[PDB]
């Protein structure tokens, strides 16, 4: 089974958990600072629980409830399959969630084309990759340049395009 | 009456990090100790930090460096997420520097090397741990440094910058406190620089009770060098704590420095004018008004993210392939403003790189400078 | 064969340098501006992008300049109007009118053996590496780059039976009907030999049969560089004045030493010269790779 946390946010001297999972037997919760807990595992399905806070039977109103035919207000927990796997639980949580111009960084002003083999160029900073650089239009033809990385090697492509 | 997660009994609280509570965990049978970060799913969704945690877990799982706290396993419950990590007895490095005095040149170096080794491992894995302070550097039984709390850390994407002004003001880089766009590693170098000073002096290089003068002091990059400080380390601190990120030291520049190389153990480290886009001198809103009247004129679908950041798409007339590129208007000076063209990697066709140049050439031919 | 199995194992990607340059010309670009760009950028070949077809149609090399120069030169007194005013697509449709040869390209994932075979199969020197996923050209692979890589393995791994064997006993390359020029020979005539014989270099000989210099296809690029292409009446020796001692090999020399001599001097071919310093044959980089594959 998958471990489930039962935390009691609220005061008290003695706090116990009673549930469908343990045949409604009082289970004492451990207190750290001020809060009371119990990490026990439950089979994937429907479970009903209640708390015994200092001689009083209460349900956590922040958590979902279910009123019986007999008028028994108990807390309910639907332990889902997604709640056990980390990336499955984080995926369902993302789905559940439903000026002046920036000052130019100096990194972009640094080029690998201006600063031996003419084909060979220095390794560029990850930040200047995929950025478009161009040359002043002389003889009515535009020159464009950009550095792209393929696997672990870099390729700076020059395009001579007339305009 | 034992609180157990996995097979460890949860104990006392070690502290409270970026997004969660950290507790000790002693094994039911072996007595092995772990540090458990407890993240409440409902709380980590109240802040839109759900993606931040997904990435942090992904990264820390793949990592395995001797000076970075190891993430052993992640246990998910319907209520919370439990991050099981390695436990170190020695506690905070900050506390070591407090209870005991400043470290000697030998020990200061030893620990600085270990920290920088880990800081390098992070960068080499495109992970930039922002918020790098001696409070976040932990120590083991044998005095070994260990980088912890990757809560404020972010990824280093190709072509993209970072904006978040995260971490302690004393350790934050001038660009971080100025809220300017940064690449990533350069801000960790500044943090590593202040950690180094803290080790050698026992005090902070940039500190004042008055916050405005502290920020001035950081952006002025001026700090006191005590007489006991070795001029070689003073030259390292000067290079590391440079206000200008282009004049600032790199892990390579540090590796090469004389003071660093001394007694450095083997296990720690391995081993014709061009212009960026166009410069229109018009009003920032007037430039954005011109580009939208130009993007639609060339028949291209776009989605406005920021009043200065735009994402555009165009369908090929032959291959019918849709290619993407992003536009961003930066401020060069008080008088001049520049538009930036960045490629967006998609997912047989034509050619992604040349197709991107074709797009830009169209919009440049009908734009200023 | 031992070297053939080595080439079939290593991928094209391993030959691509850590960070490189790649010049791509649009087919609509003026052909004179295209050759001047090859010079200014310092690249011997460039892939050609057809904006209408949205694909790399071909490559623009020095052979194109050699072809335009010879096909359209009238005299030094009159300008080569056809070279001055022509697009790349306009001349490509004239040159490849009857014989239509498409783009020859290799994948970075494909083996070096396939790349070496593809060069000889299509009788070319420049092979562009194109990634199938992106479609972008990454690096232009040559014989010199493969030979430099192979020579690094030959010196570390044990030398075979033919490594210690002579060049005459193994018979590698062309030895009959060698295309040559003289000192008094003009550039236009030399360019003509390059056209019909389809060879990379022409050895320059003196009054006697002895070889004094070597006029390569690379030395033609100097005319575009110095802006001296309009006078092709000039002698070969006069053209070579812009710039070394001539490198030669003998028929009795070993193949391993011949391979080492080429890569150490960084040349495309060595001249097979006899005792009296006269030309007897030739051995190209393409020939060595042929026997080894
Ligand atoms: N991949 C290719 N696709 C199309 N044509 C090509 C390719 N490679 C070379 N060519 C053509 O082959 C001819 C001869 O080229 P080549 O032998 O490679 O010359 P060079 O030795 O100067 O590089 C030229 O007309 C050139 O355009
Ligand atoms: C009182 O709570 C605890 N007590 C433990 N003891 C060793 C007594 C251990 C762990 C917790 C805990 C704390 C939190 C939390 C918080 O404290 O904010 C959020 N979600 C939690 C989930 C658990 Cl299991
Ligand atoms: N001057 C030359 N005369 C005759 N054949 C040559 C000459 N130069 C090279 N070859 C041959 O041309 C072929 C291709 O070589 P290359 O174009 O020089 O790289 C090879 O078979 C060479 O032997
Ligand atoms: N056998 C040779 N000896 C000396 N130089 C040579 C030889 N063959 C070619 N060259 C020179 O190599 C240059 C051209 O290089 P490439 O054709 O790329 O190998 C020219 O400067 C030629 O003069
Ligand atoms: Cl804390
Ligand atoms: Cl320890
Ligand atoms: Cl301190």
């Amino acid at each position: 089974a998958r471990p489930t946390v039962f935390r009691w946010t609220g005061g008290g001297k003695e706090v116990y958990l009673s549930g469908s999972f343990n045949n409604w037997s009082k289970l004492p919760l451990t207190r750290d600072h001020n809060n009371f807990v119990a990490i026990l595992d439950l089979p994937e399905g429907e479970h009903q629980y209640k708390f015994f806070v200092d001689g009083q039977w209460t349900h956590d109103p922040s958590e979902p409830i279910v009123t019986s035919q007999l008028g028994t207000v108990n807390n309910i927990i639907q332990v889902k399959k997604t709640d056990f796997e980390v990336f499955d639980a984080l995926m369902v949580d993302s789905q559940k969630c439903s000026k002046a111009p920036p000052i130019l960084p100096p990194h972009l002003l640094q080029v690998i084309l201006n600063k031996c083999d003419p084909a060979l160029l220095p390794e560029p900073n990850h930040v200047m990759l995929n950025h478009l650089y161009a040359l002043s239009i002389k003889d009515g033809v535009m020159v464009l340049s950009a550095t792209h990385r393929y696997k672990k090697k870099y390729v700076t492509t020059l395009l001579y395009k007339p305009i | 009456g034992r609180v157990k997660i996995g097979h460890y009994i949860l104990g006392d609280t070690l502290g409270v990090g970026t997004f969660g509570k950290v507790k000790v965990g002693k094994h039911e049978l072996t007595g092995h100790k772990v540090a458990v970060k407890i993240l409440n799913r409902q709380k980590i969704r109240s802040l839109d930090v759900v993606g931040k945690i997904r990435r942090e877990i992904q990264n820390l799982k793949l990592f395995r460096h001797p000076h970075i706290i190891k993430l052993y396993q992640v246990i998910s419950t319907p209520s919370d997420i439990f991050m099981v990590m390695e436990y170190v007895s020695g506690g905070e490095l900050f506390d070591y520097i407090c209870k005991n005095g400043r470290l000697d040149e030998k020990e200061s170096r030893r620990l600085f090397q270990q920290i920088l080794s880990g800081v390098d491992y992070c960068h080499r894995h495109m992970v930039v741990h922002r918020d790098l302070k001696p409070e976040n550097v932990l120590l083991d039984a044998h005095m070994n440094a260990k980088i912890a709390d990757f809560g404020l850390s972010n990824m280093m994407s190709d072509g993209e910058f970072l904006r978040t002004s995260c971490g302690s003001p004393n350790y934050a880089a001038p660009e971080v406190i100025s809220g300017r766009l940064y690449a990533g590693p350069e801000v960790d170098i500044w943090s590593s620089g202040v950690i180094l000073y803290a080790l050698l002096c026992g005090t902070l290089p940039f500190d004042d009770d008055h916050v405005p003068t502290l920020f001035k002091k950081i952006c002025d990059g001026i700090f006191y060098t005590p007489q006991y400080l070795n001029p070689s380390v003073i030259s390292l601190l000067k290079h590391m704590l440079q206000v200008d990120p282009m004049k600032r030291a790199t892990i390579k520049d540090i590796r090469e420095h004389e003071w660093f190389k001394q007694d450095l153990p083997k296990y720690l480290f391995p081993e014709a004018k061009w212009h960026l886009g166009i410069r229109s001198q018009s009003r920032p809103n007037d430039i954005m008004a011109e580009v939208c009247r130009a993007i639609k004129q060339l028949d291209y679908e776009w989605k406005v993210v920021n009043p200065y950041y735009l994402r555009v798409r165009r369908k090929n007339p032959v291959t019918s392939t849709f290619s993407k590129m992003s536009l961003q208007l930066y401020q060069v000076d008080s008088r001049t403003y520049l538009l930036d063209f960045r490629s967006i990697d998609d997912e047989r066709p034509g050619s992604h790189t040349i197709e991107f140049f074709e797009m830009c050439a169209n919009l440049i031919k009908i734009l200023a400078q | 064969s031992v070297y053939t199995t080595f080439m079939k194992s290593h991928r094209c990607y391993d030959l691509i340098p850590t960070s490189s340059k790649l010049v791509v010309f649009d087919t609509s670009l003026q052909v004179k501006k295209a050759f001047f760009a090859l010079v200014t950028n310092g690249v011997r070949a460039a892939p050609l992008w057809d904006s209408k077809k949205q694909s790399f149609v071909g490559m623009l090399t020095i052979t194109d300049f050699i072809n335009i120069l010879h096909r359209y030169y009238k005299s030094a007194l009159v300008q080569i109007y056809e070279l001055e005013e022509h697009k790349i697509e306009t001349w490509r449709e004239v040159y490849l009118q009857d014989s239509f040869k498409p783009l020859v390209c290799i994948s970075p994932n494909a083996s070096l053996f396939d790349a070496v075979s593809s060069l000889i199969r299509n009788k070319i020197h420049r092979l562009p590496v194109i990634d199938p996923e992106s479609g972008n050209t990454l690096y232009i692979l040559t014989h010199k780059r493969i030979l430099k890589f192979l020579k690094l393995f030959i010196t570390e791994f044990p030398k075979p039976e033919f490594m210690s064997k002579s060049l005459e006993e193994l018979q590698i390359g062309t030895y009959a009907n060698i295309a040559m020029v003289r000192t008094t020979t003009p550039v236009y005539v030399a360019l003509g030999i390059f056209v019909q014989h389809r060879v990379s270099a022409l050895p320059v000989v003196d009054e006697k049969g002895r070889v004094v210099d070597i006029y390569s296809k690379f030395d033609v690029i100097n005319l575009a560089a110095e802006k001296t292409y309009n006078n092709l009446d000039v002698s070969v020796t006069k053209a070579l004045q812009h710039r070394e001692g001539v490198l030669k090999c003998y028929l009795h020399e070993t193949l391993e030493a011949i391979i080492n001599r080429l890569v150490e001097a960084e040349v495309h071919r060595l001249v097979v010269v006899d005792e009296h310093d006269v030309v007897k044959g030739i051995v190209s980089l393409s020939d060595i790779l042929q026997a080894l594959v």
